[PDB]
RNA sequence: AAUGAUGGCCAGGCUGUCUCCACCCGAGACUCAGUGAAAUUGAACUCGCUGUGAAGAUGCAGUGUACCCGCGGCAAGACGG
RNA sequence: ACCGCCCAAGAGUUCAUAUCGACGGCGGUGUUUGGCACCUCGAUGUCGGCUCAUCACAUCCUGGGGCUGAAGUAGGUCCCAAGGGUAUGGCUGUUCGCCAUUUAAAGUGGUACGCGAGCUGGGUUUAGAACGUCGUGAGACAGUUCGGUCCCUAUCUGCCGU
């Protein structure tokens, strides 16, 4: 284990937000559009959790008016260039596969601002 | 180009050529004048 | 699904040749009392690594 | 990837809320194809006055399908839905004239140009 | 440049500048060793038997001592021949250095694979499936007919059967490069070599050019 | 009309029925101890390939190949029971 | 029987073998429909599907190559060439078949019309009951529809690993 150790010790990112499995979650992620490079919004909930350094994931569920093209990220990728959050979660448990089939009206949590 | 046991001369110009074995057909005036034996 | 002629004698000697058992032979010899005992085995005396242990 | 005759939602305006695969183009054997993929599929439905008719049949420009889309670091763009955008027979380009909802930029190549003029997504 | 080979240390996802992803093999190689002659002078054909590694003093025995004694030399765990390539030529006794792959831009993988013993045939050549209803009589994963009837009616030899396979040697050639530290002697490569991880995987300058 | 563990077809819901299978938990299969069976059985030191023959060869002619003996599996053949 | 080929009416606008052919002629293979009854009736389980195959080559694409009434293209024909490859659905037990749509393209044949001590049984040869028809009946129909029991703990050969 001690191989790799130093090897990717240097490849996890640098200053990664604030988010828990249900906080609002938005990876701006580089992708190919024309001949030039911007940003654009990916924003969302986390559903699912993975603390595993830099192979790890922290999760972003947006709504893609009416149906989501869905993200599992790498949060230690450099290919996430970075995360902004516009509002974290009030969560329970590790897993919120429930962000999904709940919609409209009631998709909503409130915010867990403490 | 015919491959048959039937093999002759057809026209004027050509060569029946045995090489080696089998008896053949050539043309030197028609490109249709070609057989070997069969 | 069975034989379809009867084997011969010979055979079943070489069909049983390595089933043949292996001794042990390899005894150890304490250093207390001398008893033989098993190495890395309480002796029957219930000794091992020299000591008494338990009490019996 | 869109299989022998996958449920299919209509991203356009022709009217038809339905489509099912039923063969793939590109080259024999072709098992899960979605994405860009183009394969022949039948209608089953369409609007009341709409351009098509039940029973009119049709191969695919794909925009959806349950599976989502990977991108450079291994990410995925994952589809929710698979709901989807024929094809004509001779001109291409879906046989509507107005669509709505994710295509993929892997249908990006000036060839599905048509749609990539004025979509609200990709 | 002959090849160089190491304990399987493990694997990675090699993370980049601009949005690249290299898993990469990751493998342990100390400074190698050839450790005697192989050619026509002593042996008609030319190789460089070469140790790399090492072992505990009490344990290097007096004639492999000798061995090494004769050799004078460090243990290590194990001599190979590279053949020589009529550039290629080594005589005993001499540590390595690794600068062997420059360039290379493909290597190879070879050694003992995962350990699996009797594997299933449905995994070892991807056989298919029967149904699993309508009538299915005990016949789940049974490889089916194999041969034919009162004609031949023998067993060709070589037909693929079910059983142990992998856990074994395993060449891996004709690799891409992607990256390598000699100061630290690990082995970095997009796509990882097969083996056991921590094995020694044979990885040598690509041989298909 | 109502009825039917009745015959045939077409909608809705559903989901590992399938493209294409992955992992996990239980009871056997494997090693050690003890006890301890059946169908079957001219006799056998019991290889492949061409050909010939009460006309489809382990056992014939010519011809290639192969150190002695186990253990876990598989089911083409022994016109297998 | 099939394919192959021999003759030259004739055709083919020309030109009997660009590509066809009268009537007649001589072969090859052994796969279709056939004959004969030498072996099996003190048991050699029938149609078809499913998994896994394998070779021949009278060559389907690819490869080569020639010629062509083969401009590019796309054909037609002849010689070489057997490394690799060779669709998904609906309709009926079906094979067959037909059809919808794809692709380089959906080659032809042997192997007990491969393969049940590896699977199924929908069809075809048992007992129930029906209709048409046929006889006085008993029942028949080679005419049609509904229902209906499948065993093996692997000695030897062989083959995969150890």
């Amino acid at each position: 284990s001690n191989i790799i150790k130093q090897l990717e010790q240097e490849q996890m990112k640098q200053d990664v937000p604030s988010f828990r499995p249900g906080d609002t979650v938005e990876v701006k992620v580089w992708v190919v559009e024309g001949s030039k490079k911007r940003l654009q919004a990916f924003e969302g909930v986390v559903i699912a959790i993975r603390n595993r350094g830099l192979h790890s994931a922290f999760t972003v569920r947006k709504i893609s008016n009416g149906e989501g093209v869905e993200r599992v990220f790498q949060t230690h990728s450099p290919v996430v260039d970075s995360i902004s959050v516009k509002r974290r979660g009030a969560v329970r448990k590790a897993k919120l596969y429930y962000l999904r089939e709940r919609t409209g009206k009631a998709a909503r949590i409130k915010e867990r601002l403490n | 180009m015919k491959v048959r046991a039937s093999v002759k001369k057809l026209c004027r110009n050509c060569k029946i050529v045995k090489r080696d074995g089998v008896i053949r057909v050539i043309c030197s005036a028609e490109p249709k004048h070609k057989q070997r034996q069969g | 699904a069975v034989q379809q002629n009867k084997p011969t004698r010979s055979k079943r000697g070489m069909r049983r040749s390595h089933d043949a058992l292996t001794a042990v032979t390899s005894l150890s010899v304490d250093k207390t009392s001398g008893e033989k005992h098993l190495r890395h085995h309480i002796t029957a005396d219930g000794y091992y690594r020299g000591r008494k242990v338990i009490a019996k | 990837m869109i299989q022998e005759q996958t449920m299919l939602n209509v991203a356009d305006n022709s009217g038809a809320r339905r489509v099912m695969c039923i063969k793939v183009l590109g080259g024999s054997h072709r098992r899960y194809a979605g994405v860009g993929d183009i394969i022949k599929i039948t209608i089953k439905e369409a609007i009341p006055r709409g351009k098509v008719k039940k029973g009119d049949v049709l191969k695919a420009v794909v925009v959806r399908t349950k599976k989502g889309v990977r991108r450079p670091d291994g990410s995925v763009i994952r589809f929710d839905g698979n709901a989807c955008v024929l094809l004509n027979n001779n001109s291409e380009q879906p046989i509507g004239t107005r669509i709505f909802g994710p295509v993929t930029r892997e249908l990006r190549s000036e060839k599905f140009m048509k749609i990539i003029s004025l979509a609200p997504e990709v | 440049m002959i090849g160089l080979v190491g304990k399987k240390v493990g694997m990675t996802r090699i993370f980049t500048e601009d949005g690249v992803s290299i898993p990469v093999t990751v493998i342990e190689v100390e400074a190698n060793r050839v450790t005697q002659v192989k050619d026509l002078a002593n042996d008609g054909y030319r190789a460089i038997q070469v140790t790399t590694g090492a072992k505990k003093a009490n344990r290097v025995t007096k004639p492999e001592a000798g061995h090494f004694a004769k050799a004078g030399v460090e243990a290590g765990r194990g001599l190979w021949e590279f053949r020589l390539a009529e550039g290629e030529e080594f005589t005993v006794g001499q540590s390595i250095s690794v600068e062997l792959f420059a360039d290379v831009k493909k290597v190879d993988v070879t050694g003992t694979s995962k350990g699996k013993g009797f594997a299933g045939t449905v995994k070892r050549w991807n056989f298919r499936t029967q149904d699993a209803t309508h009538g299915n009589s005990l016949s789940h994963r049974v490889p089916g007919s194999i041969g034919q009837n009162q004609t031949p009616g023998k067993v060709f030899k070589g037909k693929k059967m079910a059983g142990q396979m992998g856990n074994e040697r395993v060449t891996v050639q004709s690799l891409d490069v992607v990256r390598v530290d000699a100061e630290r002697n690990l082995l970095l490569v997009k796509g990882a070599v097969p083996g056991a991880t921590g094995s020694d995987l044979i990885v040598k300058p690509a041989v298909k050019a």
